[PDB]
């Protein structure tokens, strides 16, 4: 659950900038994009 | 202290899991001891059947 | 519980099979005695001379 | 290593996130003092 | 488990946490009563 | 209350058996109808405003049919026998304060985190015997728990004398010391009690507890005071409030989904389950299949509900009416 | 009202503000004399 981006700039506090990054290192296993190949497919090519 | 998962009560009040002592790090291992396991290129599944 | 499982790192693996890690002790050891024989080959028991 | 904090080579995992937030802005219709533009 | 620091010589009952000394008795508080030694 | 369904659930109330479509004259009958080659079973019930039928149960497509009695659908109220621990002292220690804590766990909410605590306190004095102690702590617990002011019925507390050893004498917040006149009181039993029930708005749920004891200093080492044993129950809450709340949901499959939402304008349905009588429940769980490539199933169920007199006279006549009409070996209960 | 605080294990008599303890005779100072407890 990525925190809400629809906030006034005073409500984009210091903990809110950590919540977007604690989301990032949890969903950094994710690499799916609909115009890219897999990580294991490119690793076989390299 | 979680009373929904911990169901055995202790004779001295509260759940019996509260009386469990755990020392998680004895010294510095020079590498991460406890971590979690994932697979490279394993996005978790979501699939609709409609 | 989820804040307990967030003080741990994560290692992404290449396969979904069993994974191993190798543990080591030391190299220098002491060896127990079996018996001590004197020069003619008869064992030296407790009630014996030098 | 692939999400470990350090590396056995001796390096630090640097995770740079870039993301498009949403900013509230105002469009203001102001009149020119000189001409009616 | 229960420390008693003081000993009080008096003909009256001093305190739960002290020892009551009379003529030839040494009574202390135990089990809700004054228990004598001897 | 709201239950889970296996893609549908419908209930029919069986007040009597008529065995023919033309003999349906009173609201609440049931007629298990079928044809000569036993391939379709269905239940023609007389609603208060005309004859209704069921879904046509394909008899090659039934999965189970098992009818439960009313004694297996009753919630048993737990008991806790609270005695003096004979290890610490057989008689109460003449100086210590003797406290007992009752730890409730589903108070107000449903989660085991919505906890609630009540207490009982009796200071033990010199010369107080064990029956005089239980005569004091049955009053002190009932002054908290069974008071006139508490918003919910928490527990029922009784005393047991050693001569009778089975008959419970009730203690309440208004009972005085002169009513309990016995020198052989040996335990205090704390029994659960029935919370209030509102039809279709308050489900039947109970508050569980645990009598937990507070420490008393016996020989300079603080030792836990009492022991609590679960005693096999003697009082059950019957099946009346569970099947009125089960009809109320499964009438919404055949009818209106909203029951009073906006009240100048509602469609009232008349219910046939009396909430003061016990009932037996038979469930024929079936499915549907098209005779083509659409082999994916659609599970269903029906529920038939009949009044129980202890010997199951109304329901075993209904199972005897289904087995000979449709050719299932539904177990006589 | 006399409050003794220390207990002396001695073969001879200690100061009068303490308990004389020797071999099983708890002795304390009462009425001008060492009065045994037992």
């Amino acid at each position: 659950n990525f925190p809400r981006q629809m906030l006034p700039f005073s409500k984009k506090t210091k903990q809110w900038r950590k919540d977007c990054l604690l989301w990032a290192n949890q969903k950094t296993f994710f690499n799916y994009s609909l115009v890219r190949k897999s990580v294991i497919h490119k690793k076989i090519n390299y | 202290d979680d009373p929904v998962r911990n169901k055995i009560l202790h004779p001295m009040g509260g759940v019996a899991f509260s009386y469990r002592y755990d020392i998680w790090y004895i010294g510095t291992m020079d590498q991460p001891n406890i971590f979690k396991c994932k697979i490279k290129g394993d996005n978790e599944y979501r699939g609709y059947q409609w | 519980l989820d804040t307990f499982l967030n003080s741990f790192p994560t290692r992404e693996f290449e396969d979904d099979n069993e994974y191993y890690w190798d543990v080591i002790g030391s190299s220098r050891r002491n060896i127990p005695l079996v018996e001590a024989r004197d020069e003619n080959g008869v064992v030296v028991a407790a009630n014996a001379a030098n | 290593n692939s999400l470990l904090p350090y590396d056995l080579a001796g390096n630090l995992r640097v995770l740079r996130l870039y993301w498009k937030s949403k900013r509230k802005i105002l469009k203001v219709k102001s009149y020119d003092p000189e001409t009616g533009e | 488990m229960k420390t008693l620091r003081t000993l009080k010589i008096s003909p009256n009952a001093p305190d739960i946490n002290s020892v009551w000394l009379y003529k030839g008795t040494m009574k202390y508080f135990n089990n809700g009563e004054w228990e004598t030694i001897g | 209350m709201v239950i889970s369904i296996n893609q549908v659930r419908q209930l029919y109330v069986a007040k009597a058996l008529k065995a023919n479509t033309a003999a349906l004259t009173t609201a609440g009958d049931i007629v298990p109808k079928a044809d000569t080659a036993k391939t379709t079973l269905y239940f023609q019930s007389m609603s208060p405003a005309g004859i209704v039928a069921s879904d046509k149960i394909n008899l090659k497509h039934v999965l189970y049919a098992k009818a439960t009695p009313s004694e297996a659908l009753a919630h048993k109220l737990v008991r806790y026998s609270v005695t003096l621990d004979a290890d610490v002292s057989a008689t109460p220690v003449a100086g210590q304060n003797y406290i007992l804590r009752l730890a409730f766990r589903q108070y107000i909410g449903l989660s085991e985190e919505d906890q609630y605590f009540k207490y009982g306190e009796v200071i033990a004095r010199s010369g107080m015997t064990a029956s005089d102690f239980y005569k004091k702590m049955a009053i002190s617990l009932a002054k908290n728990l069974e008071n006139k002011t508490e918003s919910t019925p928490l527990v029922n507390i009784y005393l047991i004398s050693a001569a009778a050893a089975s008959t419970d004498v009730p203690v309440t917040s208004a009972t005085k010391e002169s009513d309990l006149t016995a020198t052989d009181y040996n335990q205090i039993i704390i029994e659960e009690t029935e919370q209030p029930w509102v039809l279709g708005m308050m489900p039947q749920a109970f508050i569980p507890f645990t009598p937990q004891f507070l420490t008393i200093t016996v020989d300079g080492e603080d030792r836990l005071w009492g022991v609590a044993t679960v005693v096999t129950p003697t009082k059950t809450v019957p099946d009346g409030h569970l099947i009125a709340d089960l009809e109320y949901f499964c009438m919404g499959a055949r009818g209106d989904i909203y029951r009073g939402m906006g009240y100048p304008n509602i469609i009232k349905t008349t219910y046939l389950v009396d909430p003061g009588a016990v009932y037996d429940v038979l469930d024929i769980h079936y499915f549907y299949t098209g005779s083509n490539e659409s082999v994916q199933k659609s599970e269903k169920t029906i529920t038939l509900v009949a009044v129980d007199d202890g010997s199951h006279t109304a329901m075993n006549a209904l199972i005897g009416a289904i087995n000979t009409a449709s050719g299932l070996t539904i177990a006589t209960l």
